[PDB]
């Protein structure tokens, strides 16, 4: 008992990323599914420590 | 840097500076001080949250497709549903791949930009007052209090008042 | 000395987040977020879409009526859940075009 | 705005000049006037003609392809040929959807970039003879009637034979 | 141009340099002369090789797909295989057309930026000594023999054992 709009066989996932790598069988609102684990979109700047 | 300003002029990052992303660090006799620029830090950030916001949103409910996982073997019917499947997978994974690229050098080189925007917003400002050093910082010509800084940040900065002090300041011998 | 002097800079983070451009693999920027979800928690919400258990029986078995099934009788889903536990209890049959029928 | 020139320094655009998209505005002794610079207007123009042209060129004939809509519940074969479709459909609804918002991007920074190009055309053009005063206008320290003027635009000016004029008037006290 | 250096400002390009990309060329009264500037030469580089290298990257092996050609006429299953396959490779043809179109782009206007870079970091060590030509060379206001050229180059020009002279020549009249 819970809610989620994304199914999948591995169950449930949040569908509020954009891609998903849990499993290309999906039912609902879900992710595209990648066969990429992880993809890092920077939201900041280019980060320059000082030492 | 694209923009040559981040890792480029700018030897370091302020890591001490937390209260914005882009901001002033100054030196006058009444001691030294440092305060964040509200205009260009919001600018970076916006230009951010838009496409952040554009890339993270969602798409329609997909219902009953076609299997993609078989029990049994069956050739030629299933050799292309797995064939299908596969295909859109790779063009959904380059997309993506791709997205993430296009994406993160943009924000890279758009942050440069605001840091060069803001220099030179400044570089304007201070008119003849003042001299580029090289690594971002300017040497003022004049006698430049706390409320003296507190007028170039803020913009509210009339050069001509100290113009002739700063003139003859700068073209002196040694 | 009648001078003063002005920096101008951005800001940094002690640690930082390494992301993909174009021209660079591996680069660091003050954060980033994740946009590819690659976890589960390993159980299916009941909601909002409407799931339905098929336990030990398959769809097909729930179709034509094997006894053990009965429970299934006029049921709906929007997504109906076929267990690997699931068997059959009945005269044997054969559904050429079955998995055309289940779907 | 990327080169922080439109909508960055300059504060407005002129919507009274309708003869060129980049130009000039003056004020001297003999009056004011206006006329567009024809080299950067037609850079931007034909940067944009370019990536227009590319856009918007034509695909191959297509055929006979598959069916898209069905009369009759079939299953598997159906589910397939729908899924298909679908796939594709999204695809290239997708490679639109960038495909605009990169170009569209590109077009307002490519002219942002026409923008600063000439004012630093200008800037140089006019070595030690004039001031930037910050809004996109610069400050000339020397008479400089409408033939003048017209030999900066138009890049005939020899700050030379002005120099001397110039330097006097920007090194006085007040 | 995008950054308006190359093929903008810069009239030729350097045939004769052949010992890096970016460089420096001179005269004074011990001659003329001209080397390479590694830096930027390198810089540039390194944003080409490291885009070269992510390009070209191999895919996953692909095994047993589905048939592409048919040596007779089967009608709605082949239809449909052959409009699968059709589909992906407009795709892929597309997406290629597309990456190509980007990222030759950015390698023009990424190579722009690497010579406006190397133009400012010259401009900002020279401070009040040299005047900017508009062609992409500087006016020296003092005497700058071999070895003061050598300093520029290089970065260990202190400009303030100059600025005395230079001041002088570069505010007289004519
Ligand atoms: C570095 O990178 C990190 C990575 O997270 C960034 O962190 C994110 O920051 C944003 C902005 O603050 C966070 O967004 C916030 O999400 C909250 C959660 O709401 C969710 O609720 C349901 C969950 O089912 C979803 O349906 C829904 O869509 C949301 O996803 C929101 O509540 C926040 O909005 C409002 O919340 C408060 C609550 O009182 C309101 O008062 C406010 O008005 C506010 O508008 C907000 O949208 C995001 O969650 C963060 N990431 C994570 C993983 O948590 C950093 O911002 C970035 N930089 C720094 C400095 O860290
Ligand atoms: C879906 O299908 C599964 C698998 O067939 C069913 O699970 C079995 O259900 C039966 C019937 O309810 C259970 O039978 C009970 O077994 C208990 C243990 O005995 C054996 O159990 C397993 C299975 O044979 C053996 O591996 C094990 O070694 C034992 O030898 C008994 O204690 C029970 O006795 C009494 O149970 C109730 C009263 O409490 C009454 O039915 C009778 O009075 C009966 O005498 C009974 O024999 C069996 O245990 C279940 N399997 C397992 C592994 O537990 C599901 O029931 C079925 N339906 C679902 C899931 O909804
Ligand atoms: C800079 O301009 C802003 C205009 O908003 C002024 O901001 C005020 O700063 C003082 C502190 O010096 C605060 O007490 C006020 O609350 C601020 N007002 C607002 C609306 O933010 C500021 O005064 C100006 N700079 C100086 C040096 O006076
Ligand atoms: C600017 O250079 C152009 C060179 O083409 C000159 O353009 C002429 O302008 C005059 C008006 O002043 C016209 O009568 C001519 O027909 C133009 N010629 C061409 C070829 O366009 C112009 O003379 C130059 N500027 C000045 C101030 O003389
Ligand atoms: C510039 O700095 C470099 C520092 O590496 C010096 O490079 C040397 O150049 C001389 C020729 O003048 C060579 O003999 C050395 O082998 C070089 N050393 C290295 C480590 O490359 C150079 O001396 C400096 N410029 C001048 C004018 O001295
Ligand atoms: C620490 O690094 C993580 C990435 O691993 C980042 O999300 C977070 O914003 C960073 N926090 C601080 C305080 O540096």
């Amino acid at each position: 008992e819970c809610n989620s709009e994304c199914i999948t066989p591995n169950g449930s996932i949040p569908n509020d990323k954009p891609f998903q790598n849990v499993n290309k069988i999906t039912y609902g609102a879900c992710p595209r599914y990648v066969k990429q684990n992880t993809l890092k979109l920077a939201t900041g700047m280019r980060n320059v420590p000082e030492k | 840097g694209i923009f040559g300003a981040i890792a480029g002029f700018i030897e370091n990052g302020w890591e001490g500076m937390v209260d914005g992303w882009y901001g002033f660090r100054h030196q006058n006799s009444e001691g030294t001080g440092q305060a964040a620029d509200l205009k260009s830090t919001q600018a970076a950030i916006n230009q951010i949250t838009g496409k952040l916001n554009r890339v993270i949103k969602k798409t329609n409910e997909k219902f009953h497709q076609i299997e993609k996982e078989f029990s049994e073997v069956e050739g030629r019917i299933q050799d292309l549903e797995k064939y299908v499947e596969d295909t859109k997978i790779d063009l959904w994974s380059y997309n993506a791949e791709l997205l993430v690229a296009l994406e993160n050098q943009h924000t890279i080189d758009l942050t440069d930009s605001e840091m060069s925007k803001l220099f030179e917003r400044t570089r304007r400002q201070l008119r003849e007052n003042a001299e580029d050093m090289g690594n971002g910082c300017f040497k003022i010509y004049h006698k430049c209090d706390n409320a003296c800084i507190g007028s170039i940040r803020n913009g509210t900065y009339d050069h001509d008042i100290y113009r002739n002090e700063a003139l003859n300041n700068r073209f002196q011998i040694k | 000395n009648s001078m003063a002097t002005l920096c101008l800079g951005h800001h940094a983070v002690p640690n930082g987040t390494l992301v993909k451009t174009i021209t660079d693999d591996q680069i660091e920027v003050t954060n980033a977020t994740e946009l590819v979800q690659s976890s589960s928690t390993g159980r299916i919400c009941n909601s909002p879409h409407q799931i339905l258990d098929g336990k030990n029986c398959t769809l097909i078995d729930a179709l034509l009526g094997d006894p053990h099934c009965d429970d299934f009788q006029n049921k709906e889903w929007d997504l109906f859940v076929e267990r690997s536990t699931a068997y059959s209890n009945c005269y044997p049959y054969y559904v050429p075009d079955y998995a055309t029928l289940r779907s």
